[PDB]
């Protein structure tokens, strides 16, 4: 199938984007307290997230030569009531279509930003109760509008300052596949 | 020649910065620019062109009768982007005169494509950064298939 | 290659000025960008970073406190001569940025650029534009030849 | 010997050129938003350099009872010069005579044509609240020397090609004309 063989590069270059995107460096300048970036885990979708207080490494892998070093970047994600129900349960729910839930911080791991958007809201102080951390909500869903051919990303070429060289092949790849992607 | 005929059209559009010519910077902690303003047009937040040029002289005023309560601190810092206005004038070059950050502010919303620089990567002891507060319990985090991480 | 080495770079430095898509906008001269500070590696623009933003949210707040009253321009202050920030691909909003000046601030003088917009004459019915009180001790003005005061 | 004649009528026609050129910076349409108080212009009207000053104003202000009729406007800016002891102790004949480099010399605001701007800079000295009191003319005195203290090569003033926005035909053959010129004193 043309489309399968199209598919399968268009999604490997896809993937060979990101690692780069998301580091120990590169990356922790940006993740301002109130960036937008997104968050996705296998088979789930929590939408879109405000950065909040990334916290440096809490080191415990037991990785017998590395160094453990796995950050903790915290979002305000609306993830589930469900899964605000128990706290005791190390999980979290993509956001279901029933009731739109409230509003918590979740310290994803940086693997999982699929993208780093250049939107960068304001945060309000006083984040402890529980209305004004909506207030976040209905302002992400704003920009949503003003930009109705989605938000902006940060692409590492010109935005990031990324020049390494495989970057640039797989860009070069992704370009090929694309063009000729025209010969359907 | 496409590029020959694009380094020169360039440049032009770059004529807003100016790195004026060869001055004369025995300093790095006080001298050099401080931060350049690009003011909008249909914008009737510019009638306050006054009250913004007086608030960044009375930040240098500040800044002198704030000096320090001596401590010996290197208070050093890095470039996250290092890209440096341009020169078209045909001494220091690096630690000043350099974008550090640049935002375009709008109502509501910003356009940060640059952050602040940090030190040792921890925004817990930084001079720019402010963490707001929260609760915070949610008890450990939830990784990707097989990855569970014993946070605490 | 050669030629390349530079062009490849300076795109960086001429996309700072940003237009990322095309923004939907209405409120044309009330809805869209206020200032874009360039922040530069100085103590002075690293410590109090946060008082910058807390002032321009103080003064776009300020901003909305006034109501009954046609004070926003005043004028028909029409256009300086301007850059305009480069239209970036990723029609309608020809009133689009424009921006109307540059400043860098040394702590004793000011590197200004593109001049300030004012209207067709009479510079004291215009925005900004504080003008020092003086004197004026003397009664004959300097000239080439003749008419004189 | 010829060329040092040579010489000359090059650097005469680079002189003319020059002005020329300058009749074109400071004409009253692309220089009029350029006029903030501190600009540091510079005036001289043939027979004396003044310095350099801040500007602290300027006006439209038309000619009231034109002698011999009025058919074009003028311009008055009134620019914070440094003037001599004995100029201000009349202070009505001409108000002319700047100091001399043998007096310290006192500052004061001065009304000027507005075609007597030879030179048009790109920094703004700040200026007090309300001046008047002439001994903040003395810091004013103080910021204006130190400033010279940071641009040794020369301040750079402006460039009429795209600062100013200058988009009539005809400037660019006389741009050319005077780097032309240059090339060719510079050579010989």
């Amino acid at each position: 199938v043309i489309y399968y063989k199209i598919r399968q590069q268009l999604a490997k270059l896809g993937k060979e984007i990101e690692e780069y995107i998301h580091k120990p460096k590169y990356c922790l300048p940006f993740l301002q307290p109130g960036r937008l970036v997104k968050v996705k885990n296998e088979g789930d979708d929590f939408g879109w997230g405000v950065v909040v207080n990334f916290s440096k490494k809490s080191n415990v892998k037991p990785n017998s030569g590395e160094l453990d070093p796995l950050y903790v970047v915290e979002v305000l994600l609306r993830c589930s009531k469900e899964s605000l129900k128990n706290s005791a349960t190390e999980a979290a729910k993509p956001a279901k279509p029933d009731e739109k839930g409230e509003m918590q911080v979740v310290p994803v791991l940086v693997h999982l930003l699929s993208a780093i958007s250049s939107v960068r809201l304001y945060i309000p102080k006083d984040l402890r109760p529980v209305d004004n951390r909506q207030s976040v909500l209905k302002s992400i869903q704003e920009v949503q509008k003003r930009f109705p051919d989605g938000i902006p990303l940060l692409d590492p070429i010109d935005d990031m300052g990324i020049q390494d060289q495989g970057l640039k092949k797989v860009i070069q790849k992704v370009e090929a596949f694309e063009h000729r992607m025209y010969s359907h | 020649e496409q590029l020959r005929a694009e380094n020169q059209e360039l440049k032009r559009k770059l004529n807003i910065l100016t790195r004026p010519s060869g001055i004369l910077v025995n300093d790095t902690k006080l001298d050099g620019p401080i931060l350049q303003i690009l003011f909008m047009n249909n914008a009737i937040s510019k009638q306050y062109h006054q009250e913004i040029e007086e608030f960044v002289s009375n930040l240098v005023k500040r800044f002198e009768e704030q000096q320090k309560n001596d401590v010996e601190k290197t208070s050093f810092n890095l470039l996250p982007q290092p890209s440096s206005i341009v020169l078209e004038e045909d001494k220091n070059n690096k630690e000043a005169f350099s974008v550090v950050g640049s935002v375009l502010y709008f109502t509501n919303f910003c356009l940060d494509k640059l952050g602040q620089p940090l030190l040792n990567e921890n925004p817990q002891l930084s001079e720019g950064w402010e963490i707001p507060k929260y609760h915070q319990v949610f008890s450990h985090i939830v990784s990707l298939e097989g990855q569970e991480i014993q946070v605490k």
